[PDB]
RNA sequence: GGGACCGAGGACCGCGCUCUGCAAGGAUGCUGGCGUAAUGGUCACCAGCGACCCGUCUUGAAACACGGACCAAGGAGUCAA
RNA sequence: AGCGAAUGAACUUUAAAUAUGUAAGAAGCCCUUGUUACUUAACUGAACGUGGGCAUUCGAAUGUAUCGACACUAGUGGGCCAUUUUUGGUAAGCAGAACUGGCGAUGCGGGAUGAACCGAA
């Protein structure tokens, strides 16, 4: 009968789709990075970024 | 050269003879052979006008006239097909018998070492 | 699941009974198996899969 | 130009049988985006060499950003431009703080003085001057002068445009 | 539900290799080209006239 | 997903759909193996051997005007300050002005 | 969080979910004044903005040219072979 | 571009820009064999077919708000302007050809104004 938007009503995306429940509770929209020590930047490429 | 009626030909108008020379339009065509005489060939051209196309029928003659190799490529493919389907149908795995078209490049790496890029000016200067 | 990825299947009413005709359509998905319309060459994706069991691309014991 | 970037485009010729590995040319390129930058890349490779995008792939495309964006450095433009005569020689001074403000300062200054577009100009080299001697334009050589301070003659307030009457009159002194 | 968690799953696998794999070519010295797009999403924005 | 979403129909019997159920892309789409939205998302974004048949499904996505306007002037190029032409990211801030 | 415009259908059925029912196949609940020119409508006039005088003929088109003082009644593709 | 390949627009390994002709399978086939007054030294070839299969991607992409044939009926059968390519000439004008677009049957926004401009039906 109407059109009702899924990004605006959460029945209609839940009908849509159901994992959007778990998709907010388990905050996969806010994933921290794996860790780990970054390594530093080549001195060999920061020479070719400022040769000229 | 024989001709035969009903081969696809090609017009090339040669200027060394000026008999039987069609229009500058109908140089550098391709049509089908209706009709084959002693020394001129009518050949069956297409003609755009605004949307459809008017058949025109010209004697060209055998000078300007040439066998092409549009069709080779069709039958280039359906015997090419037809072993691949007989082998493949030998030892029992498909295989993709269509031509696709082109495709983006995929992901790759490209080494520095012993290719340290020049670096270029706008203009050349030396 | 790791192999050739086949997002899961839906069971429908009984249990392997239209199970294996939705296998038959996710295989042609990931080979690219399909038809004029699109419609996915589902016998040619069983013969692709009994191949693959045969040549060892599945583990598998009893 | 806008908000223009230094951007390090590095390209080659696509690898063929007859010469896998090529070439791999590089350019600095100030464009006010990453697709601008690319299609500089192959306006400049076009002129130079018989490289274009068709037969070329972009291998790298990395910013350069300051190494130092709050000391004040004089700067060396070198560029030339198309006029309805032909193609001339330049080399002015910018007093700026980056090498990006410059090119702005440049642009800005080409479409002032002598009505040059973004299309007529070549940019040649942007050299900082490291040493003040190395400064000879006379605008940049007063800036550099021992003990500069100048005061601000004639300064007109900022008045909001709303404020449409004003009771007493303004002054100009600060 | 188990198809939508594996979608989610895959496209954040899929963001950070391409990541990774631009990492590790910066530290061996070599550049990563990643892959030209698939999919492209064309929009008319001009009128029929002329 | 925000045109699929907000924007998306479908062609069923030469009829313009909204996708308000997963049934009716079950009906349309179920016998390529996609049942729900997130396949047909998936099958857009990720280019699998069902993209024909899954785009031409999806009728013309009929877009609003731009929020905040496009440039000074719009008929140049994309590489000239103008909004023809190809862009490769920034088409990404004309859709969500246009949704 | 702050606004604007809209409430389309008319027992139940469907797709779902935050569950003694819900925001889920289109607005209900509570309250006030008036119950008559109050809303609404029709003319006359002022105000803001818009707006060549009709028909015929020619031509790619205009322009020229022709008819037009006003009203009532009559007035032009019919019948036969 | 090169002539650290040969040779010398009329040179080429390669190859632009810009438009353009033709072909892309079920009507094609392939395998077995029937006719012919065509053809061949000849159960040799050419045409039409019978029997099996390629019917699930059946042999590029994209679209498809259907397409073809026959019969019948009405209005039409003038050009103007512009882009690009091309031919000829003049002191300068200008004259011809091909494609395409606009107007003729088209209202609306803009260019103060409006047959030929921009935007958009």
């Amino acid at each position: 009968v109407q059109k009702k938007n899924p990004l605006r009503n959460k029945q209609i995306m839940l009908r849509l789709n159901p994992y959007a429940s778990t998709f907010a509770k388990e905050k996969l929209g806010e994933v921290k990075a794996e860790e780990g020590k970054p390594p530093k930047v080549p001195a060999s490429f920061k020479e070719l970024l400022h040769e000229a | 050269r024989t001709y035969r009626v009903g081969d696809i030909v090609d017009i090339k108008v040669n200027g060394a003879v000026q008999k039987g020379m069609p229009h500058k339009f109908y140089h550098g065509k391709t049509g089908v052979v209706y009709n084959v005489t002693k020394s001129a060939v009518g050949v069956i051209v297409y003609k755009r006008v605004k949307h459809r196309y008017i058949e025109k029928r010209i004697n060209v003659r055998i000078e300007h006239v040439k066998p092409s190799r549009s069709r080779e490529d069709f039958l280039r493919r359906v015997k090419e097909n037809a072993e691949l389907k007989k082998k493949a149908k030998a030892e029992g795995v498909p295989v993709q018998l269509k031509r696709q078209p082109a495709m983006p490049r995929e992901a790759h790496t490209v080494s520095i070492a012993d290719n340290k890029p020049v670096t270029l000016a706008p203009v050349a200067y030396e | 699941m790791q192999v050739y990825d086949i997002p899961p299947l839906l069971k429908d009413p009984s249990q392997g009974g239209d199970a294996t005709m939705d296998f038959l359509v996710q295989v042609a998905r990931k080979r690219g198996r399909l038809g004029r319309g699109g419609v996915p060459n589902i016998q040619a994706a069983a013969m692709t899969v009994v191949t693959d069991w045969r040549d060892g691309r599945i583990q598998g014991w009893t | 130009m806008g908000r223009l970037q230094e951007y390090q485009v590095i390209g080659r010729h696509l690898p063929t049988e007859a010469n896998p590995n090529p070439a791999l040319y590089r350019m600095r390129i100030f464009a006010p985006n990453e697709v601008v930058a690319k299609s500089r890349f192959w306006y400049f490779l076009r002129g130079l060499k018989k490289v274009k995008k068709a037969t070329g792939e972009i291998v790298s495309v990395n910013v350069i950003s300051e190494k130092h964006p709050l000391k004040v450095k004089n700067f060396g433009i070198w560029l030339r431009y198309d006029s309805r005569s032909g193609t001339h020689n330049m080399y002015k001074e910018y007093r700026e703080t980056s090498r990006v403000a410059a090119v702005e300062a440049m642009y800005a200054d080409m479409a002032a003085r002598h009505r040059a577009r973004f299309r007529s100009i070549h940019i040649l080299k942007v050299v900082e001057l490291e040493k003040t001697e190395d400064v000879k334009r006379p605008y940049i050589k007063q800036l550099v002068a021992k003990n500069l301070s100048f005061p601000l003659p004639h300064r007109v307030p900022k008045i909001s445009t709303k404020k449409i009457f004003s009771a007493k009159r303004p002054s100009t002194f600060s | 539900f188990k198809r939508a968690e594996k979608y989610v799953k895959e496209y954040r696998e899929q963001e950070r290799e391409k990541i990774r794999l631009a990492r590790i070519a910066k530290q061996q010295g070599s550049f990563h080209i990643p892959a030209e797009a698939k999919l492209v999403f064309v929009i008319r924005i001009k009128g029929i006239n002329k | 997903r925000e045109l699929i979403y907000k924007r998306g129909y479908g062609k069923v019997n030469g009829q313009r759909i909204p996708l308000t159920d997963n049934a009716i892309i079950e009906e349309n789409l179920g016998k390529y193996g996609i049942i729900c939205i997130e396949d047909l998302i998936h099958e857009i974004f990720t280019v699998g051997p069902n993209f024909k048949q899954a785009a031409n499904f999806l009728w013309p996505f009929k877009l609003s005007n731009p929020n905040g306007g496009f440039r000074p002037r719009k008929f140049k190029h994309f590489i000239e300050g103008g909004d023809l032409g190809n862009r490769e990211e920034h088409i990404n801030a004309l859709i969500r002005a246009m949704n």
